RNA sequence: AAAUUAUAUUAUAUUAUAUUUAUUCAUAUAAUUAAUAGGAUAAUAUUUGUAGUUUUUGAUACCAUGAUAAGGAUUAUAAAUUGAAAGUGUUAAUAUCAUAAUCAAAAUUUAUUAUUUAUAUUAAAUAUGUAUGUGUAGAUAAAAUA
């Protein structure tokens, strides 16, 4: 699992999902002088990044011993 | 329009000029001459120090540590014959102790000649250093290492004079001297490398000396250079079962070197992936050296099952190289700590299989593709490989037509258009109109037009039939 | 697309079995024995107050 | 990454007039730094709708 | 002239052009 | 076109011509088959007490025409210049007219005349299965028979390439095959006649039946062997490629001489003006209108009158 | 004089009689030409108003098309099914501009007392006598003077 890991008590580790789309053309826009702007259009149209996290994963203890997300949090 | 090929790759530049390859060869030759010059200067300095201490100090007896350092520096430079009377005099004066014997036997493995053989002779292949250091007097340095081992055991029996019948075999000094003997015998020829797990290990067991982790790592490296992988994997399985907190990276390097020598590259990939998974012991640059050299040895391997029908198959394993390098950036292994020959092969495989996002937006322009075609047309005699020349498991009696109503859902548009005159006696069965059976886009209008044309010509034919048969 | 999805699923089955077998042969070595990473041990003893 | 490399190169031997796109949902560690983003009190003069 | 849609749409023959011709990098710009 | 030897491949003028003619493609687009759309039906052109002429115009993308003579008495039909992209309307017409196809007349063996000949013979023999159809042709067109494949190369007719022409099979004029003693669909074609270049008004005819005689006339210039049909009782001259509406045939093809075309136009002056001339391409005319309003014949007779010994006339752009 | 082919449903229409508008029409107009050029993570070319000038927009004909209407025969010997419905042939009239030397109708855009059909505005009038269409339309769920 990639990502940085915080060992200080002011750094909490959140295991989260990241969803994204890869799309490359191989039929007509595989290569010619149009291929650059078509690939840029496919990339900017697929610019969405979905960052997901369960709230049950946020209900752990912090570096200071207190729970990260409690009921009122 | 004529269709373009979708299974033909985009034309991109992956290669070097003749001038760049010539300059790489020239610079590598210059580095080899520089390493040879450095070793010859150091060896001349050591021989001049020996001649100074032998000429000027003819009758003045030297202190024993100066002679010990001189014998160590003589044996490290591959000058073992100039150091053995010094060791005989130092043992006869009883000036040598437990650590000095292990220092002398470790110096007998010549780790200064090994650097020259590494950088010049072996072309930085670390297995080839063990293969080529056996040529510079393997059997004689092995006999001297055995003699110094006997001298060391006699001096250890002297220096230990309860545990009285179990000395000096139970001490740390006997295990250290045995490890030094194995490390020196690895440097020698194939006979002593094969005798390291055969004779030396059985002698160490019969003497009652408790081994250490370096003992098992040197036995694993000797079995690696022999090519016997089941015994080396058995020794690492023994170490994983019993003494697992003491395993260092040299056992992984032994298995990587051995599976590279036995040409089982899938085991090299398995060992590297395991080392990336556990992350402890830390991967040295020797790990990356051995793994990338196993990759380059597998990628340059020709195959014989397709018999080279289209191209070389194993070159796609060089596509593993931009992955593993990124793993090195996660492992903290610096890629600048790789040898120049392996760095040349790694940059070769990187310019063959790596691109960035900014180049990927411009690499398919027609200017570059047509420049590729023009460069293949003009000078392709310089760069071409050919121009050189229900559930089925519980189904047994399948239930058919189970009253599933296809009239609740809507599939009404199932119209089909058949050609006119299938059973007509005047219309022939064989004809070019059979080509009308394979046409999908304009099917309805083509079938109606063909039916109208056939009806018109049959009506005109029967009309002419009636007119001619009634006119006579 | 149905005939392609039979061509790719058979491809990713033989490739994916080879890769998971390469990971399973490493996991069964990690379960036989290994040394604890000191950076991994330092990650557990990082918080001030525990539970 | 050996499987992601092998999955991306399916695009080079696909069928006629048949393309593909890829989706990837992977787990990634996210650090919430309590010093860059601190948990503080509300200010004395609060914000309004005019901000 | 074309390929029919009820035919199996397999790849006819692979093309190894970048591994037969290794081209050095040459741009018009310095 | 022609065979790509070493000199044609190292020529830059060849690539310049292939860029000028066809643009960035460089390859000529062929002459394709007419589809089942935009195809017309068979028309009955002429009805007479003796014969019936039934034809179809623009049956190829060469813009050729397909004609059939029907004997009203004997119920025998005769195709001339058998080149139709759809010889399924003709077989259905013959079967619904209760006719028998016995011969196919060929003026000359260019690709605009013999492209669908095996299709004609195969489909009409298959309908006759529920005596085979003969071929009438001139042996000089042998030199144009052997280049039927090459002409199928350049005009994109790939499905008609690998087809043995029925004029190449063993007729009664040829030696016979010595087959092993332990078949005759292709080994021998007894119904085949070879026309002679010595054509006269006495005996150079085909007995079509009911006293109808079809005089074949040897008239080169567009081909080494080019045979017109002349029916004097019906005033009908199937000219083929010799004479069209306001134009004549090409000479800029191989084995085509302009002075042979001029002699072929000069051997046509003894027919009456009310003879309807029926060309292989385009619209039909009369011989009197071609004597009055055709500039090629005017140039031919003007060069003959001013004293040219070798009068050479002919088109360079027109119908093949 | 039978069998029913029959669709049938409901609404509208005009210079009452004059006015504004969507399109149409009049008369004023703007717009014009041609050709390529690769730049971060690449073992070294500094480079791009440079190689183009007399550049391409130029053959609407008298071919034998095709639409219209009309008449024919075959199958129901079952009460089951959600569902007893589908294929195959002949005559009249009408009609036929593609192998050739060009060019901007409505290629085509914009505006003015002015030409329409529609757009909504739009009213008096019991002294007498008085004012009937063809069509245009939407989805389609009654039937016997020949
Ligand atoms: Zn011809
Ligand atoms: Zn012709």
């Amino acid at each position: 699992r990639i990502g940085p890991i915080g060992l200080e008590p002011h750094q909490f580790n959140v295991p989260a999902e990241l969803g994204f789309v890869e799309q490359y053309d191989n039929l007509q826009y595989k290569r010619y002088d149009w291929q650059g702007w078509y690939q840029r259009m496919l990339d900017v149209h697929n610019r969405n990044v979905s960052l997901r996290c369960r709230i049950c994963d946020l209900q752990r203890l912090d570096g200071n011993g207190v729970q990260f997300v409690d009921m009122q949090t | 329009r004529k269709p373009q090929n979708q299974w033909e790759g985009v034309y991109y530049y992956s290669g070097i000029t003749k001038r760049q390859r010539h300059l790489i060869l020239l610079h590598r030759k210059r580095e080899r001459e520089a390493h040879m010059r450095s070793f010859n200067i150091s060896r001349a300095s050591v021989l001049q120090r020996l001649e100074q201490l032998s000429g000027d100090r003819k009758q003045e007896s030297l202190p024993p540590h100066v002679r010990l350092d001189l014998a160590v520096r003589l044996a490290q430079h591959g000058l073992y014959q100039q150091a053995t009377p010094i060791v005989d005099e130092l043992h006869h004066q009883k000036a040598l102790h437990a650590g000095h014997y292990a220092l002398l036997i470790n110096a007998l493995a010549c780790p200064r000649l090994g650097q020259r053989i590494l950088h010049c002779d072996a072309q930085c292949d670390p297995a080839l250093t063990y293969k080529l250091l056996g040529d510079e007097n393997g059997e004689e340095r092995a006999q001297e290492a055995y003699r110094w081992f006997d001298l060391a055991l006699t001096s250890l029996a002297v220096d230990c004079g309860h545990f009285v019948p179990y000395l000096p075999q139970g001490t740390a000094a006997a295990s250290h001297i045995t490890n030094a003997l194995m490390r020196t015998l690895l440097t020698c020829g194939y006979t002593h490398v094969a005798a390291i797990p055969d004779s030396v290990y059985d002698r160490m067991g019969s003497m009652g000396i408790s081994p250490t982790i370096s003992t098992y790592e040197l036995v694993m490296l000797a079995l690696s250079l022999q090519g016997n992988m089941v015994e080396a994997e058995s020794i690492l399985s023994f170490l994983r079962s019993h003494h697992s907190e003491h395993i260092t990276v040299e056992s992984f390097n032994a298995l990587l070197l051995g599976h590279r020598e036995a040409r089982q590259f899938d085991c090299c990939d398995a060992i590297w992936q395991e080392l990336v998974d556990r992350r402890w012991p830390r991967a040295s640059p020797l790990t990356a050296e051995l793994y990338l050299r196993s990759i380059m040895d597998h990628a340059n391997t020709p195959t014989s099952e397709p018999l080279q029908s289209f191209a070389n198959i194993n070159v796609v394993e060089k596509k593993k190289v931009p992955l593993v390098l990124a793993q090195m950036d996660e492992l903290g292994v610096p890629r600048t700590h790789l040898s120049r020959v392996l760095m040349d092969e790694v940059e070769d495989s990187l310019r063959k299989f790596q691109t960035y996002r900014s180049r990927f937006y411009e690499w398919g322009r027609a200017v570059k593709q047509f420049d590729f075609i023009e460069f293949r047309r003009r000078n392709g005699w310089l760069y071409d490989l050919h121009l050189m020349k229900g559930d089925i498991y519980y189904d047994d009696t399948r239930g058919l037509h189970d009253r599933s109503p296809t009239w609740m859902n809507e599939v009404p548009e199932t119209r089909y258009d058949r050609l006119y005159g299938v059973n007509h006696p005047d219309i022939a069965k064989i004809g070019i109109r059979r080509h009308l059976n394979v046409e999908y886009v304009n099917r309805k209008e083509v079938v109606e037009r063909d039916a109208a044309l056939m009806k018109k010509t049959l009506s005109s034919g029967r009309r002419l039939r009636h007119r001619v048969e009634s006119s006579r | 697309v149905m005939k392609l999805a039979e061509d790719v699923c058979m491809f990713l089955k033989d490739v994916g079995r080879q890769i998971v077998e390469e990971k399973l042969v490493a996991v069964r070595r990690l379960l036989q024995g290994g040394a604890v990473d000191p950076e991994l041990l330092a990650a557990f003893n990082c918080a001030r107050a525990g539970p | 990454t050996e499987f992601e490399k092998r999955m991306y190169d399916i695009r080079h031997w696909l069928h006629r007039q048949t393309s593909c796109e890829f989706h990837t949902i992977y787990r990634r560690n996210v650090i919430h730094d309590s010093a860059v983003f601190p948990t503080e009190h509300d200010p004395a003069t609060p914000t309004t709708h005019e901000h | 002239y074309h390929w029919h849609y009820n035919l199996p749409q397999g790849m006819e023959r692979p093309h190894s052009v970048n591994r037969t011709f290794a081209a050095p990098f040459q741009s018009n710009h310095s | 076109s022609y065979t790509p030897n070493l000199t044609s491949l190292t020529n830059q003028v060849n690539r310049s011509e292939r860029l000028r003619k066809w643009g960035s493609a460089g390859v000529p687009p062929g002459v394709p088959r007419i589809p089942r759309l935009e195809a017309k039906g068979i028309a009955i052109l002429h009805e007479s007490p003796k014969v019936i002429l039934a034809g179809r115009s623009r049956c190829n993308n060469f813009d050729s025409n397909q004609y059939m003579l029907i004997n009203k008495a004997t119920k025998r039909c005769l195709l001339v210049d058998a080149s139709d992209d759809w010889p399924d309307d003709w077989a259905a017409f013959i079967g619904a007219s209760d006719l028998t196809l016995t011969h196919v007349f060929l003026t000359h063996c260019h690709i605009d005349n013999i492209i669908n000949l095996n299709a004609f013979l195969t489909i009409c023999g298959s309908r006759q299965k529920q005596d085979e159809i003969g071929v009438m042709w001139c042996p000089a067109e042998e030199c144009w028979v052997q280049n039927f494949k090459r002409s199928c190369e350049r005009y994109g007719r790939f499905e008609e390439m690998h087809q043995v022409l029925p004029m190449m099979c063993r007729s009664l004029y040829t030696p016979q095959h010595l087959v092993d003693p332990v078949r005759n669909a292709r080994h021998l074609r007894r119904n085949d006649v070879l026309l002679s270049a010595a054509t006269n008004r006495a005996t150079s005819f085909i007995d079509f039946g009911n006293g109808v005689l079809l005089y074949y006339i040897f008239s080169p210039g567009h081909s080494p062997g080019h045979m017109m049909l002349h029916i004097p009782t019906e005033r009908i001259l199937f000219s083929g490629d010799l004479l069209f509406f306001n134009k004549v045939g090409r000479v800029d093809l191989p084995w085509a001489t302009g002075v042979r075309l001029a002699e072929s136009l000069r051997l046509l002056e003894a027919l009456p003006d009310n003879t309807v001339v029926v060309p292989g391409h385009g619209r039909m005319t009369t011989l009197g209108r071609e004597r009055r309003e055709n500039k090629a014949l005017q140039q031919c007779y003007q060069r003959q009158e001013i004293g040219k010994q070798e009068v050479s006339v002919g088109f360079n752009e027109g119908y093949l």
